[PDB]
């Protein structure tokens, strides 16, 4: 019970951290549609190509 | 001066405390300021939050996508038009004359000669005979960046 | 033509999506247009639906009770005025010039030289006149829908 | 000219009555229900007073200096439609002129709430000689 | 419009407040800081009345006869000021909105006599109601502070 509990909280906290970073990665580019989205960021903080 | 229509005010307890502006088929509004945008179609959209820029941003709905401003990061220093008058850009700082703007002028777009928005104003600090504006701009690469002179106070 | 502000533009997301026409002390709108009437007093009434005829109907309040379009089931073939121009009734078919009307112009009445003769709901491009889908009222005066084959809602 | 500052209430899209701001507080009679037709006064929550038949409330911050001003001295006065044995009479304002202040040198000395045709007296709220608020309501008054 | 007597209070070459010599005594608002641009005046010991937000001292003997006079008679109406008009009404010192502001506190109000020393305000609709230290009906010094007044 403890081990499922600790893996659950760690996994949820990790995914929360990651999705937070995902947002904080895309939003600068999201907001500024006309810039170039660096390829590395494009593939890693995986992104739609905006117009 | 004529494109200033597309910014519309927010109503907070019945009074205007700020403005929401539509650019790039995306409506923006400062986070710090509360209210409901004074029109119906833009009142509906769930506005997503961007704390690190103090900007709530949302996807303007369909039928007025072609009715929005454009923007560029190309910002040579000089005079740039703005609702209350000109804003002089120099030493990587936007500054308007002393005392113009204040409470309620947040979210006001700053345009260039060709109607393209260069920044949205969020605050200010009065230095000497001028007042420097804390804004949200796009850098030379063009990613969004909050620019705040020291001691800027939200509007 | 001018006695048309009895007819009221409904609004969906701020722009006029269709029109709701007051005839006979009753507000009509078509189902296929969704949205809100652009009038507070008309915004209240519970509109009862009728799919077979594709109309939602409501009893008007008193304040406009005497100020409502009349109708008529007498429809000789001929020209009947309509907001966007005349309509021609011939071969028991309501038609308009090719290229006038379309999305949004549903639910605008057809009047004669001024009682309602039909309320329009759609249309198919016949030819160089364009046939219309209308809820006409038959010679007995019971309401009926009139669809050329393959017409689509406006 | 200051009648602009009696704000018409709306209910179901018609003028059910009016509400007025005097002395830095807004005033709306109970009987006439409605949404006030003004955004900045819409957000004041009106605390009721049945015994004077007026819900009232302190006006928002940014209109304290733009209220009409009253006074209790009423020698036996002007009013929206054109009005004083200690009784306000005027035969032919009716069903909807509820809450209409009755001005004087631009002071309000009453708010009208209803009336009875003395075939026509006004059911009114005033302020007495010592200045305390009181309702003066004629026998047979109907609200408007 | 006797402007020699008036000294701005100086920080870094800009005006932050106004301290006035009235009736042979220097008064200033306590919350404003700084120095008079005058060699003789600046050294004088100033004594505080915290409740009133008023600092007072004695001006030197040489300037005792060259100070503006004060008077407590303030009927409702209009008074002269450098930027325009000052209203008295209903026991409020009122000004039309947007004339006057920060760094104006302590400014004396002239008819030329001083009747009331502004310390603050609040801008309300079409009119700014002034927080001011006055003399009551019996001549006693009293602060009148409208609710929510931000000191100027």
């Amino acid at each position: 019970c403890t081990c499922v509990a600790i893996i659950m909280v760690s996994c949820v906290t990790s995914v929360w951290l990651l999705c937070r970073t995902r947002n904080l990665c895309i939003t600068p580019y999201k907001l500024a549609p006309n810039a170039q989205v660096p390829i590395l960021l494009a593939l890693l903080c995986c992104i739609k190509p905006t117009r | 001066k004529l494109e200033s229509d597309k910014t519309f005010p927010i109503m907070l307890n019945g009074q205007v405390n700020g403005y929401a502006c539509v650019v790039g088929g995306r409506v923006f509004k400062p986070l710090h300021v509360e209210g409901r945008i004074d029109n119906e179609q833009l009142a509906a959209i769930k506005l997503k939050k961007a704390s690190i820029y103090d900007l709530e941003y949302g996807d303007v709905p369909q039928c007025m996508k072609s009715d929005t401003l454009q923007y560029t990061s190309d910002k040579p220093p000089g005079f740039y038009n703005w609702h209350h008058g000109a804003v002089q850009y120099e030493n990587n700082r936007f500054t308007v004359p002393r005392g113009v703007g204040g409470k309620g002028d947040s979210g006001r777009p700053i345009l260039d000669n060709k109607g393209r928005v260069v920044a949205i104003v969020l605050g200010g600090v009065n230095e000497g005979s001028r007042t420097a504006l804390s804004v949200v701009t796009w850098n030379q690469k063009g990613v969004t960046v909050k620019d705040t002179p020291e001691g800027s106070e939200p509007w």
